[PDB]
């Protein structure tokens, strides 16, 4: 089942700035214009996040990039993917990522979200490729090379089936998917957010409060994660199982959290519209000292 | 890694594998007995052949395990009961001829033929025939004719057959590391490997003789009384000094003296305690009979009947729609299924037979908590005595008036007591000298103290000395008188009845003194007494796991076979017989052949 | 105004448990191949199992049968297998025999219940039901919660068993004989064993608490999914977010909670 991916151009790692992002709802408490101050794990403003490209330029030039390394998991990670089509379809969480321990698998196989906690044998390059045929011409999802076996399953969750728009559109990015993972007391907290955007340069700048999505009681330890991407297998790109691939219009950003002090602001309905990082500059220090945005 | 562990493993495997086969065989036998068809007999024969083949196969694998390297008594007893060669230490032709002789003797006895002279017909079988002629008739001529015809036509015809049978049985017994076939038959009462409780195989003869020496006075008084009452019925046919004739004992062989109660009843104007008409006057049926039996058994301490017992037993004759043998039997299938086959009528004899069969079932359920090879009575007399004591305790006026059959205002006159004691005597003590004489004759003809000749001569001299019976017609050395019975013509032991008779009264006295009952023993009821129930249950659990002497010591308190309980039971009748035989002659004399 | 009331409320009780499929299963496994079913994420309602008067032996070890719906656990294992009636007593902590140390053994300490009922109605056919087996011979005693499916022939003697039966080479598995005419003790008894464990993981199965009558105009003592306090529950108008449960005004005071069943919001005012 495990198939490698050769013919890939290497490049130095790129870094961008997350201006004001990663702010989520710390607790399920309704607040109407109270300007609450919380002490929890958040993403620092104007931080230094990593940029992973996935492009493919025609001809014997350009870059053939398909990056999905095993990144560390230090107190939680911030996952933001500027997607043009359905390419990022899940992640892999765990410590050993082998049959020695357990691992969390939250993947989308073009049917729905599949959440399983078993002892898998994850490959060195897992992916869920698509297939574009000429007869019955429709982008279909016939590929599954994430793991080899699954024994001693503890937790499982598969919701109702659903279709998937595997259309490989060409142009600019259309939507943004932000995710904040955290595991502090056995419960795996996930904060998701959806925001349309049409930029093709970097991470969008603004503010969006991520809402809690699922609270999965797993109890397993998480020290290093990995992102699962997709591949395109069609004509004009011949090759073997480990070649003849193509991709593009895919990128995801990873930011690590740390204990900080934030002054969240709620509106008259309960949504977070603005926040300040107290440990950024003396201006925000004074703002958090007097607990107001008017200085 | 030793003989004991290998033997225990083999025994566990055998106990697991034999239970299902025995259950299937018992189920086939039950389906045959409750439904006489041509298909059920085939299934019964198939199951019996399968069980016999399995038992023979699990006999050479067990023969490899030696018995002198085992320290556990239970495993040793199970292997000794399993390693029994039996009819296997012989030749092919020898065993085939022995089986042929056994089968042809069985068929000759079962068919029978009256064939009265000057009558080409009316030649009846063992069905109604010579039985009621010898039972309920007062004519000397026809009784003598029947007794001579049955002994000359189904008699000497088995003389060479029985000679060859004895020869082959002696060969088998001597080839089986035993003495003569009498020793093989006495081997059931043998106890070895236990300190203090060991019972030698030859000591049984001495015990039986010592018990008969003490039975002799009561039997002599009873014989004198019977002869005195019979001289008034048969004038100029029996001398007051001689022995009683053979064909005037109310039976073809003189085993039971039950048919002489109508002629020897002391108080003919005093009615018995028959409550047959009292049961038909109210709503009573077989279900009620068995419910009252269960109520009697649960009052002593024994558990209730199983649920399958009520929904599987055939307590009532199904009628002419299907044919079934109406012989009362207690069936132990082997897997917790206990049921009784009995066509229970609304009579009193069936009311006591129900208690007998339920006592059998209680014994079976008691010893059903042991391995398969030990799920049986300690001896061949305990299993029937357990039911006989219940039948005795349930036939008393106290229990009858406590249930609701006899009127509470019924007075217990001593004349009815004397009549009941005399009936019990005629039905119990009458067969003890006969059984002893027959078994001693079998033992001496198997051992060799009697040559091939002088069989009937010594047979009749013993029946004159031991028993008070004399032959009416002189039989030479060609007739075969002893083989006219059923047990001898089918290779069955006979001392079991003697042992049962001697054990039932011991059990009665033991369970009566435990219930703190005062008065005579014949009116003692084992009812509403949990101490006697526990004392009896402590013995019913053993079965073959412990020696029978240990069981007797646990239920009674003696290690031998005592006869004092029988004398304590029949003392009220013994004193009356002594007072009645004052103006007559006690005992009998020889040299009075009615020739 | 002293409070005197009880409106302890909790959300609806859905997805009860697969107990209905693990108890009423049409087919059961043998005793040497007992099936272990994981009961982890479902609200186990032990009241319907204890109140049902259809179980012969119901003995809970280390826990009371009434307090089963008042505890939380992480994983529950249901071991289902058919055994003979006279040897149901062997399925118990500290007991010994033939099925215990060779087919299925329980630890000296046990936190769970044993449930068995007579199944002579369906697990019995005329002529013999030889579908259920049991392991009769082994070279060593089994460990607690150990399962062995190896069918190698036993060796009781010094001679090596070369794959075939012989003098002391017996087959390890032996079949059961279940006829509809057998008595109590030899009839099949479907016995299921429930094991309760607690480890360093969030509890997923707890006791099902349903609800209590709601009072909306009096000084009451409320309990909304763990919360507590005292006050009158007047209907408010604060439209909460789809995930927010209870709201807090300034100075961090619980002033509004959402009913977990009807999903309505209401304010909490301290009593006079
Ligand atoms: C091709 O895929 C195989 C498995 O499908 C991988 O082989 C592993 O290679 C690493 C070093 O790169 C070793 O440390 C592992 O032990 C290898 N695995 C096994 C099972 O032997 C790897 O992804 C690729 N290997 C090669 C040689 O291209
Ligand atoms: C995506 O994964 C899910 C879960 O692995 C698949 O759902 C299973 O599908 C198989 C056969 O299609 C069924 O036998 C299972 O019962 C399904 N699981 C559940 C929980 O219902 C789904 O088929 C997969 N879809 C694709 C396109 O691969
Ligand atoms: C012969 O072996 C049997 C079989 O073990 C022994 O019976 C055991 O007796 C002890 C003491 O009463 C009980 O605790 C065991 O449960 C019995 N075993 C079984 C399988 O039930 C018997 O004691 C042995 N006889 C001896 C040693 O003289
Ligand atoms: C055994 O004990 C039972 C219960 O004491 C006796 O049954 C009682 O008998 C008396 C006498 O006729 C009746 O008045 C009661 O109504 C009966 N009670 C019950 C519950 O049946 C029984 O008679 C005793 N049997 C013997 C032989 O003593
Ligand atoms: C197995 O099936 C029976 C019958 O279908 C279930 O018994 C029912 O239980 C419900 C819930 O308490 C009652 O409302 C019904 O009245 C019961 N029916 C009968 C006929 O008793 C039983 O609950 C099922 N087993 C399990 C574990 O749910
Ligand atoms: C919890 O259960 C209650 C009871 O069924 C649900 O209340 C029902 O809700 C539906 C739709 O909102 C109404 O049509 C019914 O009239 C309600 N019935 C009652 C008795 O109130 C409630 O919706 C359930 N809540 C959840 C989250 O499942
Ligand atoms: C982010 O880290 C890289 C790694 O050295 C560094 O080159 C870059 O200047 C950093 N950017 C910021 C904004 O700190
Ligand atoms: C139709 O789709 C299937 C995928 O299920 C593909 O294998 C096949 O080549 C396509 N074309 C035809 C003519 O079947
Ligand atoms: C499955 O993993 C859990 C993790 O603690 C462990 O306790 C359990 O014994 C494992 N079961 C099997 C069958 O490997
Ligand atoms: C990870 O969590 C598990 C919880 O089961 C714990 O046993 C383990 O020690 C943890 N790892 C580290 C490095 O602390
Ligand atoms: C708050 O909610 C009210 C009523 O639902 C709505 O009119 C208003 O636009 C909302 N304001 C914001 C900032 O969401
Ligand atoms: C008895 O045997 C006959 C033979 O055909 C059968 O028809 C009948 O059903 C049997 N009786 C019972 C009770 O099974
Ligand atoms: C049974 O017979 C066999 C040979 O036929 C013999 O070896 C064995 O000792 C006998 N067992 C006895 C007499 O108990
Ligand atoms: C025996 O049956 C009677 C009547 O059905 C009942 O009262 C008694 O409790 C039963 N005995 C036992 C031990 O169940
Ligand atoms: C029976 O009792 C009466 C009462 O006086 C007595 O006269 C009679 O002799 C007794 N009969 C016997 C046989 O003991």
């Amino acid at each position: 089942q495990c198939v490698n991916l050769t013919t890939r151009t290497q490049l130095p790692p790129a870094y961008t700035n997350s201006f004001t992002r990663g702010v989520y709802y710390p607790d399920k408490v309704f607040r109407s214009s109270v300007l609450h101050s919380t002490q929890d794990l958040f993403l620092p403003f104007f931080s230094n996040v990593t940029w992973f490209h996935a492009i493919h330029v025609s001809g014997t030039n350009g870059t053939k990039r398909f990056d999905n390394p095993v990144l560390p998991f230090n107190d939680g990670v911030y996952f933001a993917s500027t997607e043009k089509s359905n390419i990022i379809r899940g992640w892999i969480f765990g410590t050993t990522l082998d049959s020695k321990t357990q691992s969390l698998l939250i993947v989308n196989n073009a049917t729905n979200v599949v959440i399983k906690v078993c002892e898998f044998q994850f490959c060195n390059d897992p992916f869920l490729g698509v297939y574009y045929h000429k007869n019955n011409k429709s982008w279909m999802e016939s590929e599954f090379r994430v793991y080899s076996s699954a024994n001693n399953c503890t937790f499982e969750y598969v919701s109702q089936p659903f279709l998937m728009d595997l259309e490989g559109k060409q142009g600019n990015f259309k939507n943004l998917r932000e995710f904040v993972f955290k595991n502090i007391d056995g419960y795996f907290k996930i904060y998701s957010k959806h925001t349309p955007i049409n930029l093709v340069r970097d991470l969008p700048q603004g503010f969006s409060a991520l809402e809690p999505l699922v609270d999965l009681p797993i109890g397993i330890n998480i020290t290093r994660f990995q992102t699962l991407l997709a591949l395109h297998r069609s004509y004009l790109t011949p090759g073997d199982s480990s070649s003849g691939w193509t991709a593009g219009a895919a990128a995801y950003y990873v930011g690590y959290l740390q204990p900080r002090t934030f002054l969240l602001k709620y509106n008259e309905n309960g949504t977070i519209t603005d926040a300040v990082d107290c440990a950024l500059d003396p201006l925000s220090e004074t703002k958090c000292t007097l607990k107001s945005f008017t200085v | 890694s030793t003989i004991e562990e290998q033997a225990k493993t083999f025994l566990d495997k055998f106990n697991h594998e034999a239970e299902d086969l025995f259950y299937q065989s018992s189920l086939a036998s039950w389906n045959y007995n409750t439904n006489i068809t041509e298909e059920n007999v085939q299934n019964m024969n198939n199951a019996g052949d399968k069980w016999s083949a399995f038992l023979k196969e699990q006999s050479t694998l067990a023969q490899m395990y030696p018995l002198q390297e085992i320290q556990n008594l239970t495993v040793k007893l199970q292997l000794q009961a399993l390693q029994q060669n039996g009819s296997s230490v012989l030749s092919e032709d020898k065993s085939k001829r022995l089986n042929t002789i056994l089968n042809t003797m069985s068929t000759i006895y079962s068919t029978g033929k009256v064939c009265n002279p000057d009558n080409p017909q009316e030649c009846l079988l063992l069905e109604p025939g010579l039985n009621e002629i010898m039972a309920n008739s007062l004519d000397y001529n026809e009784r003598l004719w029947a007794w001579e015809s049955w002994r000359s036509e189904v008699g000497k015809q088995l003389r060479p057959l029985y000679e060859e049978y004895v020869v082959l049985k002696n060969e088998m017994a001597r080839a089986n590391h035993y003495e003569d076939y009498g020793d093989y038959w006495r081997g059931d009462y043998e106890v070895n490997g236990v300190d203090g409780y060991d019972y030698s195989r030859g000591q049984l003869i001495e015990d039986v003789e010592h018990t008969f020496e003490e039975i002799k006075p009561l039997y002599e008084h009873l014989h004198a009384y019977v002869r005195a009452k019979l001289m008034n019925a048969y004038p100029s046919y029996i001398s007051p000094i001689g022995c009683l004739p053979a064909h005037l004992l109310g039976d073809m062989w003189g085993r039971f003296w039950t048919n002489l109660y109508s002629l020897t009843v002391p108080f003919g104007q005093k009615p018995n305690i028959d409550v047959t008409d009292a049961m038909v006057d109210q709503a009573w049926d077989a279900q009620r009979i068995f419910k009252e039996a269960e109520k009697f058994f649960v009052s002593v301490g024994l558990p209730n009947m199983t649920q399958g017992f009520w929904e599987n037993s055939m307590l009532t004759d199904p009628g002419n729609v299907q044919k079934a043998v109406c012989h009362p039997t207690a069936w132990d299938l082997g897997k917790g299924d206990f049921r009784i086959l009995m066509c229970t009528k609304v009579t009193m004899d069936d009311f006591l037979t129900a208690h007998h069969e339920m006592g059998h079932i209680q014994y079976d359920m008691a010893y059903a908590a042991q391995p398969f090879l030990l799920r049986n009575g300690a001896n061949e007399g305990f299993h029937e005595a357990v039911g006989e004591i219940m039948s005795l305790s349930a036939a008393t006026p106290k229990h009858l008036k406590s249930i609701g059959l006899l009127s509470p205002d019924f007075q217990e006159d001593n004349e009815t007591e004397i009549n009941f004691l005399l009936k019990q005597a005629l039905t119990i003590v009458g067969t003890l000298p006969f059984t002893y004489m027959l078994e001693k004759w079998r033992w001496m003809v198997f051992k060799g103290e009697i040559p091939k000749d002088q069989w009937m001569k010594k047979w009749w001299e013993m029946k004159r000395e031991i028993v008070g019976v004399v032959e009416p017609v002189p039989h030479d050395e060609t007739y075969c008188d002893p083989a006219s019975l059923f047990h001898v013509s089918n290779d069955y032991s006979f001392i079991r009845y003697y042992t049962r008779t001697l054990y039932q009264f011991q059990f009665q006295e033991a369970l009566c003194q435990a219930a703190k009952h005062e008065g005579p023993l014949h009116k003692c009821d084992i009812s509403n007494s949990t101490e006697a129930g526990q004392k009896l249950f402590n013995m019913l659990r053993l079965g073959k796991s412990e020696p029978w002497t240990l069981a007797l010591e646990n239920v009674v308190g003696a290690k031998n076979m005592n006869v004092r309980p029988l004398l304590n039971y029949f003392e009220p009748l013994f004193t009356w017989l002594k007072d009645q035989n004052k103006n007559s002659f006690v005992g009998w004399s020889t040299d009075w052949s009615p020739y």
